[PDB]
RNA sequence: GCCCUGAAAAUGGAUGGCGCUCAAGCGUGUUACCUAUACUCUACCGUCAGGGUUGAUAUGAUGCCCUGACGAGUAGGCAGG
RNA sequence: AAAUAUGUAAGAAGUCCUUGUUACUUAAUUGAACGUGGACAUUUGAAUGAAGAGCUUUUAGUGGGCCAUUUUUGGUAAGC
RNA sequence: GGAAUACUGCCAGCUGGGACUGAGGACUGCGACGUAAGUCAAGGAUGCUGGCAUAAUGGUUAUAUGCCGCCCGUCUUGAAACACGGACCAAGGAGUCUAACGUCUAUGCGAGUGUUUGGGUGUAAAACCCAUACGCGUAAUGAAAGUGAACGUAGGUUGGGGCCUCGCAAGAGGUGCACAAUCGACCGAUCCUGAUGUCUUCGGAUGGAUUUGAGUAAGAGCAUAGCUGUUGGGACCCGAAAG
RNA sequence: GAAAUUGUUGAAAGGGAAGGGCAUUUGAUCAGACA
């Protein structure tokens, strides 16, 4: 609110807190961006590497969700379970009934390997997995099944 | 007149009380405050300190990072202090039984806790339980994992990170960045 | 000076401890007697201005 | 509160160095030097007198 | 309410003093006051006049007398430190003067006991006073400085 | 609860026996001051009496006084008037001799007086005008517990027991020195004798090594 | 060495002024004396700091009490009002 | 070949003893580096001082300067 | 020969005059004197006496007097300036709001978080309720096709508050979060290596390298608010010559 | 029904401006406190 504000402290002051020496005036850099490649540019290069020209191909007409495919990491997994109905699989942890897991139906798109899931075996669908997501998977025991 | 050695009425620049506002804070420091001053134990003198500390000086402690201490060697019945608030992490499936005293539990945390035979503790309750602080292990969040100290630093050859919204290539990743584009940062 | 210092550190302590042996800066010097026998002081005064050139 | 000199002031005088009673009780500050007659040799005056 | 009352007030318990360490000691008068002296008044009332003195008073103030009959100065008290030490002397040692004390100046015309007193003291002094010739007229005679004194080279 | 005079005279008895020691102690100083006083004195005329002669050990400890002000000074003395603790003007502190000390007081000589101090002058510092640091704070001595209290720890637990160990420069004459705060002396009371306080002593000024004639000084300022 | 000559500019005019000649001038010595927002001691204000004290059954816990040091200020920052 | 000025050192991150690791290195279990086990405490290795040290983030004003002693360039000089 | 004196210095030797101050407010401390009971000048003034009880003391004000004192604002190395504005008085009169942001802080919830497009509802622009989605975060890295984070107690070493054990204490050991230093491990890019195999040109296991990334290594984010700061806007307020 | 600014009346000061600071005389004026 305006009554906390500084402009009400410099009241009495000349200057307004912006120097008699080198005032206050209206551009003085230049607006905007202006001279970035020239009484700018210290600051550009650190702060702003990179900035100027071009790298990579354009791509014409790019529509997001074309490429849509959130990552799950076996790190949570077990997550995608309701926690009452969790612990039942974890304890009991077999083929003939493990649990399956729809990670599209979760809304993801690939699965990777962040980490460590335990012993249980898990019927796990996906549309997109890490070599290692696999292997982890199996040493459970579980599966992976391919879906879309 | 004296020539003076040293900049002259300085602050200590330590906190002295929360900057919070809240009166259950306020009190629990009441507490601490007289349990440090009467006392002559160290543990009270830091938990005091502690409760002055502001939101970014308390990251958060997992019940995760919590069940490691505790593998700690010798230290698993030890109840781990947090003067903050605790945060439940579905990533670890065997979380112990012991007992965390902290400000704030968040619901999946006491749920974690308790589901496995433990006990969460307001410090007030931890004071009476154990004034001097014995048999306590108090644990601190990752101070420095705040996005913001990514772009403290910033310079070149520092490899620290822009200050940047929309990011992708074409948001500063040519000249400057790269051999082939001017230099590198 | 370190394995000069190990050195009477412990050859002080098989002795009879008392060692001393950090470095001292030049201490002002003691009292003494300087004798005469051989050495009446030989009266100096300054001398007038000359050129010789 | 309020600093007192010894030196005057004889209760606190008597309050840090009980010794100044003694000392004082046996003129100690006045003390009569012992005499001898020693006489300095006939080089230190010559020299002392030369020119 | 016009002015909202603070939250705290002052007790109005007033404290007791400290134990304060003050003796009042007896004061010793300057060497030049002693009895039979001849004292001169600086100030006051009978400014100026030449005064014998009788008994130091246990508050301190000095018994003069004239006397009376001389110059027209009672038995009276006067402060010390109003008045000149002289050098001359009379002896005292035939005036009374024990009944003198601070109460008998006690506020409480002239009660004629006074008149008594101070004609028995008086006619002691008289007596010593002829002894030395025109010390009477000096003492009826007021002190004054004349032009030329300095006091701080005069002696009295 | 007993105490009332229990523990009250389990006390005073045995503030009795403190004071005890401090007695044969300052009694003992003396006997020390004044026969090696005396032992120079004929130590002087006994080298006198041989035709030889008797030159008495460099002085150990010195007496130094900043006796300029705060403002215009270079660098390189300005600390060390600081490092000397001398930061302000009229103050004044001991200092043990030797080379690696000398060079410091060479350094600010055209901005300080100095030079020996007599054991009645030093006892006339500590006794008015002596406090010790503590916490900081700067507490006045008055009482010898307060010494006993921080210097105790190194002998030394009476106010003269503080004296001894300057004037003889002892063995624990950092701690016992640093441990009181640097004199705050007034001008002097006659005058700096001289029309111009900032030449050097032997030109008619003030500043330098003025030896024995320090005592005379500190004590006008004192 | 002091002094004198060498030594000429414009409104009337400056050892600061009056005036001073065994000086009230020059060189030097000895004392005393005068007085800065400085120094020493003390009170009071404020700033920073270190202690103490939640024990009810009366009145501020941001409080109450003890103690020490310090205080110049444009541009400029912050704070309490 | 000075004076002033100026780099480094004055210990626990120190000094020794015993003998593992390697793809480097050696004629070589040779050495280099990094270790394991052991021996020696504050006269633990000069002085003085220290209202403590260390570290992080963000932001103002400023980016016409001038003067003095000493060093010093141009200029006959200059309040250049 | 034997003195004296000067001079310099010392005394916890005695003693006089004068000036300013009297903070504190039961007790408590260190002492001193006493054979003693006591006493005291020892952790900050008390005793006695008098005067007016008033304009006496004190405030305010005008004037006189001693000393001192230039016009403010501004730009400037430098202004009282022979630099500029200002004859006088009243009333107006200049760092705002907004979009998006950096640091800091407070608060809510926390691997999540954000009810307010909308719906339901109401004592109707409020308050109360809520489905689906969405945004930001929870994954990085390459220009890209793409691939994607545990050798190990999520590592070794050093410092490390705190806690634990021994000890009366000093100390010794144990464990050590944050943080800091260093050596490594994992993921992508780059380069090398190219096992088992194959629709004989596909496949890319495995083990590496003075390379490299805004990464992993038991999550810290999301949202509201505020001071200060950033950009765009008439953008603190008043000003061109022009187009 | 403010100010600038003006008439009157009362008081006061004024040898080439006025106003200001510390201090006290004098005049005018006023509080508080005594009990
Ligand atoms: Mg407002
Ligand atoms: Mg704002
Ligand atoms: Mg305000
Ligand atoms: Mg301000
Ligand atoms: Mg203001
Ligand atoms: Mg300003
Ligand atoms: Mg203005
Ligand atoms: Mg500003
Ligand atoms: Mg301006
Ligand atoms: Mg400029
Ligand atoms: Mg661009
Ligand atoms: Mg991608
Ligand atoms: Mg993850
Ligand atoms: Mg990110
Ligand atoms: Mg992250
Ligand atoms: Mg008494
Ligand atoms: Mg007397
Ligand atoms: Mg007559
Ligand atoms: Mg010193
Ligand atoms: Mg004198
Ligand atoms: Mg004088
Ligand atoms: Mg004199
Ligand atoms: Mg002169
Ligand atoms: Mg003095
Ligand atoms: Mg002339
Ligand atoms: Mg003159
Ligand atoms: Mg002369
Ligand atoms: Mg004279
Ligand atoms: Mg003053
Ligand atoms: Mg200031
Ligand atoms: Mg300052
Ligand atoms: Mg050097
Ligand atoms: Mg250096
Ligand atoms: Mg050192
Ligand atoms: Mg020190
Ligand atoms: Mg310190
Ligand atoms: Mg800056
Ligand atoms: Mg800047
Ligand atoms: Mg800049
Ligand atoms: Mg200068
Ligand atoms: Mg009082
Ligand atoms: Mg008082
Ligand atoms: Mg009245
Ligand atoms: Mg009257
Ligand atoms: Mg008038
Ligand atoms: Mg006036
Ligand atoms: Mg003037
Ligand atoms: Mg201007
Ligand atoms: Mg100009
Ligand atoms: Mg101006
Ligand atoms: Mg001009
Ligand atoms: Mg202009
Ligand atoms: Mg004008
Ligand atoms: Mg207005
Ligand atoms: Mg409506
Ligand atoms: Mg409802
Ligand atoms: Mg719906
Ligand atoms: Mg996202
Ligand atoms: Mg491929
Ligand atoms: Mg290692
Ligand atoms: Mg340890
Ligand atoms: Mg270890
Ligand atoms: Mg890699
Ligand atoms: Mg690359
Ligand atoms: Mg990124
Ligand atoms: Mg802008
Ligand atoms: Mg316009
Ligand atoms: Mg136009
Ligand atoms: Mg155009
Ligand atoms: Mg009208
Ligand atoms: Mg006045």
């Amino acid at each position: 609110p305006s009554r906390f504000t500084k402009t009400r402290k410099h009241r009495g002051h000349v200057s307004a807190g912006k120097g008699r020496i080198g005032k206050h005036r209206k551009h003085p850099g230049g607006r905007g961006m202006a001279g970035g490649q020239h009484h700018h540019r210290i600051n550009m290069d650190k702060y702003h590497p990179g900035y100027f020209g071009k790298v990579g191909m354009r791509y014409f007409h790019k529509q997001q969700a074309h490429f849509w495919k959130p990552v799950l990491n076996l790190d949570k997994l077990w997550t995608l379970i309701p926690e009452d109905k969790r612990d039942q699989y974890l304890k009991s942890a077999s083929k003939e009934t493990a649990p399956v897991i729809d990670t599209l139906a979760a809304g993801y798109g690939k699965i990777l390997g962040k980490g460590r899931i335990p012993n249980v075996p898990v019927i796990v669908k996906a549309r997109f997995v890490s070599k290692l997501a696999e292997e982890k998977i199996r040493a459970a025991g579980g599966v992976v099944e391919l879906i879309a | 007149g004296i020539d003076h050695t040293s900049k002259q009425h300085k602050r200590s620049g330590h906190r002295t009380a929360p900057k919070s506002d809240n009166v259950y804070l306020k009190l629990l420091v009441k507490l601490y405050t007289f349990l440090a001053r009467r006392t002559d134990a160290p543990f009270n003198k830091v938990v005091l300190k502690a409760l002055f500390l502001s939101k970014i000086n308390r990251p958060p402690v997992s019940v995760s990072r919590i069940a490691r201490a505790l593998k700690q060697e010798g230290a698993a019945n030890k109840t781990v202090v947090v003067v903050g608030t605790v945060t439940d992490d579905a990533r670890i499936f065997e979380f112990p039984k012991t007992t965390v005293a902290a400000l704030r539990f968040t619901a999946g945390a006491r749920a974690k806790i308790v589901k496995a035979g433990g006990e969460c503790i307001t410090l007030d309750q931890l004071a009476v339980r154990a004034p001097k602080g014995q048999n306590t292990l108090i644990l601190r969040g990752p101070r420095n994992s705040r996005e913001a100290v990514r772009h403290f630093g910033m310079g070149p050859h520092k490899g620290k990170a822009p200050r940047i919204l929309s990011t992708g290539r074409k948001f500063e990743r040519a000249r400057g960045r790269r051999r082939s584009k001017g230099f590198k940062v | 000076r370190v394995k000069a210092n190990a050195a009477k550190r412990a050859e002080a302590k098989a002795q009879g401890v008392a060692v001393q042996l950090k470095r001292q800066p030049a201490q002002p010097r003691e009292s003494r007697i300087v004798s005469t026998e051989g050495n009446v002081p030989q009266t100096l005064a300054p001398v007038p201005y000359e050129t010789f050139i | 509160v309020l600093k007192k000199n010894p030196l005057k002031n004889k209760q606190v005088l008597l309050r840090l160095n009980p010794y100044a009673k003694v000392f004082a009780a046996e003129k100690l500050g006045s003390k009569k030097a012992e005499k001898t007659g020693t006489k300095p040799a006939a080089v230190f005056t010559e020299t002392l007198k030369h020119d | 309410s016009a002015q909202k009352a603070p939250k705290w007030y002052p007790s109005e318990d007033v404290a007791a003093l400290k134990k304060t360490r003050k003796a009042a000691r007896p004061q010793k008068l300057r060497a030049s006051l002693v009895p039979g002296t001849v004292l001169i008044l600086l100030a006051g009332r009978f400014r100026g006049k030449r005064v014998v003195y009788l008994k130091h008073l246990e508050d301190n103030t000095l018994l003069i007398s004239g006397p009376f009959k001389v110059n027209g100065v009672p038995l009276r008290r006067v402060n010390a430190r109003y008045v000149i030490a002289t050098s001359t002397k009379v002896s005292v040692e035939g005036v009374n003067v024990e009944k003198f004390n601070v109460e008998y100046f006690a506020k409480e015309e002239i009660k004629a006991e006074r008149v008594e007193d101070q004609k028995v003291v008086d006619k002691a002094l008289i007596a010593e006073i002829k002894k030395t010739p025109l010390l009477k007229q000096y003492l009826s005679a007021s002190f004054s400085l004349k032009n030329g004194d300095k006091p701080h080279m005069l002696k009295f | 609860a007993e105490q009332v005079a229990a523990e009250r005279a389990a006390r005073k008895a045995a503030n009795k026996e403190k004071r005890a020691i401090i007695l044969e102690r300052n009694a003992a100083y003396q006997k020390e001051y004044e026969t090696a006083e005396r032992n120079i004195i004929q130590a002087k005329r006994d080298a006198k009496a041989a035709g030889s002669y008797y030159v008495e050990a460099q002085h150990k400890l010195v007496f130094v006084v900043r006796i300029k002000g705060i403002n215009k000074i270079p660098p390189k003395p300005r600390k060390v008037l600081q490092l000397l603790r001398l930061t302000r003007i009229n103050s004044g502190t001991f200092v043990k001799v030797t080379k690696a000390t000398l060079e410091l007081l060479k350094l600010i000589e055209p901005y300080v007086a100095y030079g020996y101090p007599s054991y009645s002058t030093i006892r006339q510092l500590v006794y008015k005008r002596g406090f010790g640091k503590i916490n900081k704070q700067r507490v006045p001595l008055s009482d010898n517990a307060i010494i006993e209290a921080n210097l105790g720890k190194y002998g030394i637990l009476s106010i003269d027991d503080l004296i001894h160990e300057i004037i003889t420069v002892g063995p624990h004459f950092k701690q016992a020195n640093n441990f009181l705060w640097p004199f705050k002396l007034s001008n002097p009371s006659g005058g700096w004798g001289v029309p111009r306080k900032f030449k050097h002593f032997i030109q008619g000024g003030s500043f330098g090594n003025r030896e024995e004639f320090i005592n005379k000084l500190v004590k006008s300022m004192n």
